[PDB]
């Protein structure tokens, strides 16, 4: 990513009918990769553009 | 073969079954594979 | 959080969004309707103990 100037970011989207295993798979993947989860709620009251950034 | 039979029976019973409903159905029959294989018809909407 | 039991009640089940009640968010739905013959008999026996069935 660095050698080509591409920003070192990535995003994933999981879509489907409820109850199919999106959140459970996200938890399992976070456990497998030994990462932590930063839960962010966009529809909050104290959240602003600068605060989101 | 029990797993294959259960899968075939469930797919014949209902068309769109979510994994959460399957988990709940398995919760209903704990440590009783025979009962789970037998009582497929309860999953029909 | 694990080790939690949640009880929910409503009068118009048709008004609940299906995503709110799914097998893993609500593990058992039961219908509490009007009285039946056996229910009335039991209520009469409890309210007036000693009487003949
Ligand atoms: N593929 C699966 N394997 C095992 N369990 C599953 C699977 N899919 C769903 N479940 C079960 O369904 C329940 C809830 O699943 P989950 O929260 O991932 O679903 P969702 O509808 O994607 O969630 P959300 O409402 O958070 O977006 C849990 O009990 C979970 O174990
Ligand atoms: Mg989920």
């Amino acid at each position: 990513y660095i050698d080509r100037g591409i920003p070192y970011r990535r995003g994933y989207l999981l879509y489907g009918p409820p109850g199919c295993g999106k959140s459970s798979f996200i938890t399992a993947l976070a456990g497998e990769l030994e990462h932590s989860i930063c839960l962010l709620s966009l529809t909050d009251s104290s959240l602003s553009d600068d605060r989101l950034n | 073969s029990l797993a294959e039979n259960f899968a075939e029976h469930v797919l014949k019973a209902t068309s769109e079954i979510s994994p959460a409903q399957v988990q709940g159905y398995f919760m209903l029959y704990k440590n009783d594979p025979m009962g789970a294989v037998h009582n497929i018809e309860s999953l029909r909407p | 959080t694990e080790a939690r039991i949640v009880f929910m009640t409503t009068n118009y089940i048709d008004r609940l969004d299906p995503a709110l009640i799914r097998p893993g968010r609500v593990d058992l739905k039961e219908y509490v309707g009007y009285c039946s013959h056996w229910q009335l008999t039991q209520m009469f026996q409890r309210f007036y103990p000693g009487q003949a069935p």
